[PDB]
């Protein structure tokens, strides 16, 4: 449910993307999420590629 | 040459197709028998003077769902028949349902099912009419 | 296996068929 | 709160296949859990955030791996001596 | 998960030489060029066409137990929490195999090689070895009209004067049409066949 | 009559020869 | 009078026959076709014969107005829902007044709360879910 | 006078002999031209005709102007297309000024709105698609 | 000719030879 | 050809699916049983006038658990009853059983056991009860 | 016909003549 | 707004097969086609899922005919 | 094996029946 | 009698033929 | 005459000899 709480805050710093607080609180959520998306994606890549290793030894 | 001195159809073994063509003349459109349907097989002696209500009999009697959409007449068999629940945003039922009154799509055996108004509707019925109602409700709403 | 008489179907139920020499043969 | 399991439950074996089969179980008991925990490590976004329990999930990518990539091939050379000797 | 993808992959490798030697191939592939020796014919019919009948032939039997593999091992109910009741599992899954070489394996010759219920991998030699022993009986029985027919083609020529001429000649006719107007190519491969299946 | 063959009799009747297979003669 | 004889037939022969005293087209599904039936049997009250002979058969059917769905026992599903900001008053109200409302598998729920528990042959709880999870978008 | 006695030949064929009383090309397609026929026709009124053997054998036909097409009946497709600046009286318009207006498959829908409702020969309902969607976008 | 096809009778007959053949009979 | 004078069913070895699906006339619900339950045997001279304690005795004496929630009887076998540990956030016990009798999910040879104004309780029964419990659990806190 | 064969009796009989087949006689 | 529709054993093991590789192929081709779903990172990643898993069964159907058809040659050169 | 007597079963016990002609046959 | 068959005697009987199969005859 | 061929008879006329061959002699 990360997305949600992604796309809720975006909006209130396009009213006002001149907040201090906010656009700190803004870059300390979406930097968390780049961390977050990128780990997503290397570590469904792992598991498909021992997977992908068996076969490449078995066939 | 060809003795028989009435007028009707002679049917031996035909196959659901060369059946239903041969009403093709009588009803004043061309009839279109799908895959599953074509797999069955009739046989007797016919006679086609009122075929709008002998296609009723005869798609009760042998299990068949059929569609007249002013150009054709679509038949298929009873285990075709689909379902679709579609939400509509900012058109109501009631608009909906005199848009299909006024182009000539509206079919009372397969009425739409729904609250009065609302945007979510419950339609059933062959294919080709769940088709249409679903893909021309959306392209109604994203226009509006 | 119809013993001589014949119908024909429509729309309205069975038609007794007028008497003539062409009989349809019989699958059974 | 924390739990471990103090008592760990033995049966006793009589023939040759058994003692395969229970490696056979504990191979997949062991890669069932360690596809998930690390998975529940990454689906927890509190955990993907500090370097210490990073560190910890960067290391055991590499216990998964280096464990299941070795019993692939110590499977590959033992099915290729049945291969070989009756291929003869 | 994954240790299911390399335990089939494996099967998938190692599964000529189970089905040549493990389940009742070999019942057939003897006995059929068993008969091609009986009648003296060296490459006819060619065993490369006769391996080809006798692995349909084993495959149908050996089918319906492979089908029993699939509905026991592709439910989701598998997850079990200790790994001793997924043991049992994976023990009651071959149950059906194991059932089928303790029906056709000599009691006492298994016992004797797990002294070393009983375990799939100590019966396994002992199918085979009992199954040749009865691969020759029938070839035994199978051969033994035509040693009769091999005496007798011999009497009627040393009744004649013709002595200085083999008999391989006048026995090699009646060594086959003895077994076509017998029909024994589908008398041997029905009664070789319905000695597992019921129809 | 009709020996191993489903009818449904009373003055709209049909034979079936076979599960996809009809037949219209006389009401049987 | 009239009626159908069954010898031997498969149960989409026979459901088949009696489309024509029901006045809709009846689909029964293929897991609930394998069961067979013979005998002499009369058509002239429908809707009380199937719903005795669904009862000594083993059989769960659906009206929906214009088809009636056929299934055999084994295949009632269930459902648990929780609607965000529609009472269920307002949900059951708009299937009494569609059309929609059937007594034999009626809505196990609090008169008005979020949560209730819907169970039924496939096309009745695949129809209330999705018609349930869309009126809470639209409100 | 004129005519054509055909014997077994494959609506290739046939409607070629016919393809000099009607005064245009005609082009059939390959399901179509499986079907055979045999007889002694009569070309003296071939639009009489063709209507009436489109009918008992089974075809869906179309004449744009320059060409007659020929398809058998099974092949008719299907298209809901909407539009969001014309109406439909301004592209009815562009078919009756343009002369490509098939009284026979006409267009099913609400006389002042963007979507209707195409059904007819594969060679029409690609041609309305096209020049609809090629005529919004001029706008 | 009509042993086992199947035909059309009437002012509009045809006798189907095959389920793709069609034959017209001369008036 | 029938002859008994009373009324009742005769089994000659069943199977536990055909057997109660013979119960489900006198019984006016559906009967659901599960295929591990489907395994075992019966044979006699039954006789059903009052099925819901001919039920009771039966399921102790074969060794079967069931429910009925208000559309169908549910039968497993007694190896298939499974526990669940589940706590509630901001909704008490005392408020979560009555929601149950107001709906009809009541049972009470499964009842509910916790405090009564804590969040924390225990199940055990059939898994169609668990599974309905633990979902209509777990989505009224998250509504609240 | 009832030798081993289970069957209701009764007002609404029945004889099940297998598993999957239903045989409702005519009273 | 947004709608919903519901609704010799080699032989149909092919066939079976041989669509669930199409549909699969073709619901990524239209993925990448439509520019909107791959821009949006939660829809490239069920994308690099789809990918994925219809690389494994691909390569799973095709070593496992490979064995399969492995199995015949040995027995029948004997 | 019940030499001539028969019960049936249901609800509260076993239930002696009347004397009839037909015979349930023992498995054993 | 019951020749190697388990019951359960007195006013509600059953005779097990299997462990999964259940015989209800006289209460044995 | 003209066997099994199809002919278009009248003034302007021809044989068809193949389904791609037009003969062209006295108007037949």
């Amino acid at each position: 449910n990360l997305q949600t709480q992604v796309t809720e805050a975006l909006d209130k710093l396009a009213a006002k993307p001149s907040d201090p607080a906010l656009l700190a609180a803004y870059q300390s959520k979406l930097s968390e999420y780049n961390l977050y998306r990128n780990a997503q994606s290397n570590t469904v890549k792992v598991f498909k590629d021992i997977d992908a290793a068996i076969i490449q030894n078995f066939r | 040459k060809i003795p028989v001195t009435g007028s009707g159809f002679v049917a031996k073994d035909d196959s659901l197709r060369t059946f239903f063509d041969a009403m093709a003349l009588q009803l004043k459109e061309p009839v279109i028998v799908s895959k599953m349907a074509a797999r069955k097989k009739i046989t007797g002696n016919f006679e086609f003077h009122d075929p709008n209500a002998l296609l009723e009999k005869l798609s009760l009697q042998l299990g068949l769902i059929w569609y007249f959409d002013g150009q054709a007449i679509y038949i298929y068999d009873a285990s075709e028949m689909r379902n679709a629940v579609v939400s509509l945003r900012n058109v109501s039922l009631n608009e909906f349902n005199n848009f299909l009154k006024r182009s000539g799509l509206y079919n009372k055996n397969y009425p739409l099912r729904g609250d009065n108004r609302k945007g979510t509707f419950y339609v059933s019925g062959p294919p080709v009419y769940v088709d249409m109602v679903v893909n021309a409700a959306t392209m109604m709403d994203k226009q509006n | 296996w119809l013993k001589g008489r014949s119908f024909q179907y429509g729309a309205e139920g069975y038609i007794k068929m007028s008497p003539g020499h062409w009989y349809f043969p019989s699958p059974l | 709160g924390q739990a471990v399991n103090i008592r760990s439950m033995e049966t006793d074996i009589v023939s040759l296949d058994d003692r395969l089969l229970q490696a056979f179980s504990g191979s997949a008991i062991a890669t069932a859990v360690d596809k998930q925990t690390i998975t529940n490590r990454i689906e927890d976004p509190n955990l993907v955030t500090d370097p210490k329990e990073l560190a910890i999930s960067q290391e055991m990518i590499s216990d998964y791996n280096l464990y299941v990539s070795m019993v692939s091939t110590l499977t590959r050379k033992g099915v290729g001596a049945v291969e070989t000797l009756l291929r003869s | 998960n994954d240790i299911s993808l390399i335990a089939l992959l494996a099967f998938s490798t190692l599964l000529p030489f189970i089905i040549a030697s493990g389940t009742c191939f070999v019942k057939f592939s003897i006995v059929f060029v068993m008969v091609r020796n009986a009648l003296g014919l060296q490459q006819i019919p060619s065993n490369m066409t006769l391996n080809g009948v006798a692995l349909l032939l084993s495959m149908f039997v050996m089918w319906p137990i492979m089908h029993d593999a699939y509905v026991y091992f592709e439910d989701e109910d598998v997850t079990f929490n200790d790994i001793s009741s997924l043991s049992k599992h994976v023990d009651e899954g071959l149950d059906g195999y194991r059932d089928y070489l303790i029906k056709y394996s000599d009691r006492e010759l298994v016992q004797f090689f797990e002294n070393a219920k009983p375990s799939i991998f100590a019966l396994l030699p002992a199918y085979a070895l009992s199954e040749i022993k009865s691969a020759f009986k029938i070839g035994f029985y199978l051969y033994l009209p035509f040693v009769v027919v091999d005496l007798v083609v011999s009497s009627v020529l040393l009744a004649l004067g013709m002595m200085m001429m083999s008999p391989v000649t006048i026995s090699t006719p009646i060594k086959l049409v003895l077994f076509v107007a017998l029909d024994g190519w589908t008398l041997l491969s029905k009664g070789l066949i319905l000695q597992y299946m019921d129809i």
